[PDB]
RNA sequence: UUCUUUGCUCCACACAAUAUAGAUGGAUACGAAUAAGGCGUCCUUGUGGCGUCGCUGAACCAUAGCAGGCUAGCAACGGUGCACUUGGCGGAAAGGCCUUGGGUGCUUGCUGGCGAAUUGCAAUGUCAUUUUGCGUGGGGAUAAAUCAUUUGUAUACGACUUAG
RNA sequence: AUUUUUGGUAAGCAGAACUGGCGAUGCGGGAUGAACCGAACGUAGAGUUAAGGUGCCGGAAUACACGCUCAUCAGACACCA
RNA sequence: UUGUUGAAAGGGAAGGGCAUUUGAUCAGACGCCAGCAUCAGUUUUGGUGGCAGGAUAAAUCCAUAGGAAUGUAGCUUGCCUC
């Protein structure tokens, strides 16, 4: 995935110059998917499309700091079988995308909500601790925190094996 | 359809084939648990059926309505002639 | 007894110091720090010394190794290299019998024929001593 | 939520030693030896301080972590075993026919024989396990007190005993006939 | 790589093994299993005795002999789920299964021969922690299998001669390191740490 | 002295095939200790033969060999595919064949 | 199993075949656990202390010489074949494991001295494991079944059980 | 046969609209199948792909990555059972 | 359709297609089968070099301003082997 800012205006038709220039913050793993999403957004706020207007500026956005641990607070709506719900989910990672692709994946994995039924309302960084709400966040955030890995499965590159394999660590 | 009157199947289906018992003696399929305590002694014993006779008794069945009384029962008697011992097999318990 | 008894366990905890040997990626054999753990199965390793970029990494590519050293959580890439050279780190490593066991794999790699033919000499000649010392 | 890490704490008693090698809990007390492997649910024993010794499971689950509280119990349930012992207090309630209930011996095995059980002909034999102790109890009429270590070993015996005298074929509810554990308890006194 | 290899069946996962085995045997490599009453099934014992008993209550009904037959020995439930993995109707297939033995425990000669694993049949590398299996030495012996204690008296009788052996082998090895030891730090074991070996 | 080995050990494991259908030109060689593509890429254009023993002596011997060369690499796991002077015969699929050291490098 | 001698067999050779589900350095032996062990060391011998090891067998052992010739030695008191003896151990398919003394060969542990071409610039460039009858020259042993006849514990016919 | 659609509880039923198919069509795939998917076909070589898959049968990762699920009737690929 | 001889194959049919092995067989007496080098067409798989752009990457790094916590060293009160 990439965070994409994509700025679309209107058409300047005079009689109306200078049209107000909206700008949004699309989730896309490349430009013609940045855009498309830009004006399906945009089609549920306004009334304009892609004939109607036009794409300014479509400029990627990197992570301010990409190697500090980061509690990413994303609020959802996504379409469920049966209606439509806002969700509050907790990801904790390094970059806004990284954040962004775990959830659509945690989305995809515990709710059946593909690409298509789910919506990112916001992807907000929690700026200080006590204002995480989910314990599966709260965990990995312990003073002085370590956890050992047991059964550690090593994997052969042949068939056969001759020392009967441990998995220890 | 079903039967439409319900019988038991004629013939027990374990007793199957009902083909000629390959050879002409018995075949002892299975021996007794085999007790490793008490003095060692034969099992089974061969021998050569004669013929049926009658015999009289007195019946020992308390609770029986013939209680101390004369019973008539059939009998067959069976030729035993001191069986010859000639050999000794050693068997070897293997998983086959 | 009264002492009573446990076996323990003993195991490498995923903290920050914890040294690990990247096995799968670019680096596939360089020696970097934990310095944040993100969630079970992901970690931020640093590796200024032997020089892998400070990244966010899934935890089957590392190796957990038995070395660790103090270091405070989420340090920069400066304050390791300097944690890391203070502690000396690449020292306790490469006197280990498994940094041994990479370096006589990559040198028997990286052996020739004629040197073939020479440790195959040498080690018959080691071979009749060992054989006299072995009947007496 | 997968728990990182979670553990229990295990007390350890004055005068009993806890040897624990890969999963065998083997407790030794005033009262004697129990034995009990915990090969089954995965956890990791930790001595502390030869007094505490803490239990506990890495990545747990809702499943998981249910496990390691019930292992905590088990153990403490064997020190309990060691230090004080298990005491069952059973009650033969008959409305008419009396419960003929006392300890025979058959090859020298303890066994229980309960006749006359609802006038019923049939000698019911309840096999004493080893490490449970039978005691006809005087001061309390038609008592039965199964004392020993191991709970499991008490409660399994007292309920064997329960089960066999259950009326058939009638109202339970108004053929409220056969022994019934009326107590569960410790064998030391000053409690 | 060896002319015969003799895999060790126990704390193996039987359709894994199965799998494994059935590719070595179509690529033409000589395979003995032996201990194939200590494979291992996923799921609880109950599971698979139903699934077998599901698996016995079919049969040809005009005759039930020339239905399928349900070997009941644990060597030879391998056999059926290896044989499901071959084309043994093809001549290729009788040829490839002509390469494989399965045995209830370690009989002669392969009783003091080398003994292999196949780590990604491995019901210890494979199966989550938590998870409950099967053994192939008791569900056998549920659905027909006689030999349960015949195999674990010879079974034990082995192990006890192997355990002998090992002790030996063992306490000469102790030797052998420390002669190899004190061959060091001689013109020789400098030259071969300097090529590496 | 014991060895005298100047080839790779091969093994014919199959036809080019489908799911079904098969081609009998191209032949599926498994090397001995090869595991990827990149590994396989030593082998390209190496010498094939495979050697079998007949009856009967055709001119001098009854040893008889059936020339190839590899082709090109298959699959993710380091097998090649092998194109014969004349297509193997089929009988052979498990029988060892002889990677030489041919065109070198 | 024959004495018409010349047939049967076991072992050794040569020979004429006959094949190959496929040798082309070695199938290199603890068991048990895997939220645990291996090996070494210690001795209040244990579910014990202290080391160490793993993170693949990419190992280990074998590993030179006409596909391995012929010869002079120096150093060892070894390693390793071929045939023979010692005591044994193995029954799950033990048909194999040890283990004596000996002998006789080789040894690349190390210095020597000759030989190899012309298979012509590659052509598997032939060396393995079976099924063998074929003559040699030595050891060894010297029968049964079937039909026809007979019985009836059996029998459609075969078969089965008997008898001579 | 997708879509629009009438009768009918309904139908592998009866009857329409537009288009595409089978009929008259082999080939790769859905295990098998007239109609589905992919592609339409002289005889060969080489290369690359479609739909579909890559534990074993079976050519092709017992690939990598984040989760979920333990079922004494698990679940497993559209038309389609 | 049958007999004999000769040859071959044969685990609930046989026959057929593509490919080769094996056995028998047979025209081309005037050619058969290869290896290498340097090239052309096609195409697969590396290894390296020079540039372009973006927030003239974001970072890391250095300077600097402010701040906080899962509060570093010290500071302080408690149990006290200092």
């Amino acid at each position: 995935f990439k965070e994409y800012q994509v700025i679309g205006r209107r058409l300047p038709t005079e009689s109306v110059p200078e049209p107000k220039l909206f700008r949004m913050r699309i989730f896309a793993s490349n430009e013609v998917i940045a855009k498309s999403r830009y004006w399906y957004f945009l089609q549920k706020l306004h009334k304009v499309k892609k004939a109607s207007g036009e794409i300014v500026s479509i400029n990627q956005i990197n992570e301010a700091h990409p190697t500090k641990v980061k509690n990413f607070g994303v609020w959802v709506r996504y379409d469920s079988r049966s209606g439509t719900h806002n969700m509050y989910k907790e990801i904790r990672d390094v970059s806004r995308v990284a954040a962004v692709e775990t959830l659509y994946q945690d989305m995809a994995a515990r709710h059946r909500a593909r690409f298509r039924s789910i919506h990112i309302l916001k992807v907000a960084e929690i700026e200080k601790t006590a204002d995480v709400k989910r314990q599966y966040v709260k965990q990995f955030l312990t003073k002085d925190l370590k956890f050992p890995l047991p059964h550690r499965v090593q994997k052969s590159t042949k068939t056969f094996s001759y020392k009967r394999p441990s998995t220890f660590y | 359809s079903h039967r439409k009157y319900e019988a038991p199947r004629h013939g027990h289906l374990g007793f199957l084939p009902r083909k000629r018992a390959a050879s002409i003696r018995a075949r002892v399929k299975a021996f007794p648990k085999d007790d490793r305590s008490k003095p060692v002694a034969l099992t089974s014993f061969l021998g050569y059926k004669a013929g049926m006779t009658t015999i009289v008794r007195d019946l020992d069945r308390p609770g029986s309505k013939f209680h101390k009384r004369e019973v008539v029962e059939a009998v067959t008697v069976v030729d035993t002639p001191p069986v010859v011992v000639v050999g000794v097999v050693g068997y070897v318990e293997t998983p086959r | 007894s009264t002492d009573s008894i446990v076996k323990a366990s003993n195991w490498r905890l995923v903290e920050v110091g914890r040294v690990v040997l990247i096995k799968k990626g670019q680096s596939a054999g360089k020696l970097a720090a934990i310095v944040e753990i993100i969630d079970q199965k992901k970690v931020l390793i640093d590796g200024p010394k032997a020089g892998v970029p400070r990244q966010a990494i899934n935890l089957g590519q590392v190796v957990l190794t038995p070395l660790t050293f103090a270091l405070p959580r989420g340090a920069r890439t400066a304050t390791v290299s300097k944690k890391w050279a203070a502690a000396a780190v690449c020292e306790k490593w490469a006197a280990s019998s498994w940094a041994k066991k990479i370096a006589q794999r990559e040198r028997r790699a990286a052996l020739t024929d004629f040197e073939r033919f020479q440790v195959m000499v040498l080690r018959k000649q080691k071979r009749y001593t060992v054989k006299k010392a072995l009947a007496k | 939520m997968k728990y990182i890490q979670t553990e229990q704490q295990i007390e350890i008693p004055e005068g009993v030693t806890v040897s624990i090698k890969s999963r065998i809990v083997k407790v030794v007390g005033p009262r004697g030896t129990l034995t009990k492997n915990l090969k089954h649910i995965d956890v990791t024993f930790t001595k502390v301080n030869n007094q505490l010794i803490k239990v506990a499971v890495h990545n747990g689950d809702r499943k998981h972590v249910a496990a390691l509280r019930t292992v905590k119990s088990l153990v403490d349930n064997m020190i309990t075993g060691v230090t004080k012992g298990y005491k069952y207090k059973m009650r033969y309630v008959y409305a008419h026919f009396p419960i003929n209930v006392n300890i025979v011996e058959k090859d020298g095995a303890k066994f229980i024989e309960v006749r006359n059980f609802l006038g019923d002909k049939k000698i019911r034999n309840v096999p004493v396990r080893d490490g449970v102790t039978i005691e006809f109890s005087t001061n309390v009429k038609d008592e039965i007190v199964l004392s020993g270590n191991s709970v499991e070993d008490v409660s399994q015996n007292a309920a064997d005993l329960q089960q066999i005298c259950r009326v058939r074929n009638k109202d339970i509810r108004k053929f409220l006939d056969g022994i019934y554990v009326s107590h569960k308890g410790f064998i030391v006194e000053d409690e | 790589v060896e002319p015969v290899v003799v895999i060790d069946g126990k704390g193996h996962l039987v359709g894994r093994l199965a799998s494994v085995v059935a590719k070595q045997l179509l690529n033409g490599q000589k395979i003995v299993v032996v201990r194939a009453e200590e494979l291992n099934i996923s799921g609880e014992f109950f599971r698979n005795k139903l699934k077998y008993h599901d698996f016995l209550r079919k049969a040809t009904a005009f005759n039930k002999t020339r239905g399928p037959f349900h070997f009941r020995a644990p060597s030879r439930i391998f056999y059926k789920a290896l044989r499901g993995m071959v084309s043994h109707k093809t001549a290729r297939g009788k040829a490839a299964l002509e390469r494989l033995k399965v045995f209830e425990g370690i009989p002669p000669p392969y009783d003091k021969k080398k003994r292999v694993v196949v780590p990604q049949a491995l019901r210890v590398l494979r199966l989550k922690p938590g998870r409950k299996y099967t053994t192939l030495g008791k569900l056998s012996t549920s659905v027909g299998w006689k030999y349960e204690d015949v195999v674990a008296k010879l079974e034990a009788k082995r192990k006890v001669s192997s355990a002998e052996y090992y002790a030996k082998k063992r306490a000469f090895t102790k030797k052998v390191a420390s002669a190899n030891a004190t061959a060091a730090e001689s013109d020789v074991a400098k030259q071969l740490a300097a090529l590496g070996y | 002295a014991e060895s005298h080995r100047l080839y790779v050990k091969g093994k014919h494991l199959s036809y080019q095939r489908s799911k079904r259908v098969n081609n009998p030109n191209v032949s599926l060689i498994k090397i001995e200790g090869v595991a990827t593509p990149q590994d396989a890429q030593f082998y390209l254009g190496k010498r094939i033969a495979y050697v079998y023993r007949a009856s009967k002596e055709v001119r001098g011997s009854k040893i008889r060999v059936m020339w190839g060369k590899v082709t090109r690499t298959h699959g993710n796991s380091g097998v090649v595919r092998a194109t014969f002077r004349n297509n193997l015969p089929a009988k052979t699929f498990g029988a060892s064949v002889r990677i030489f050291l041919y065109p070198s490098n």
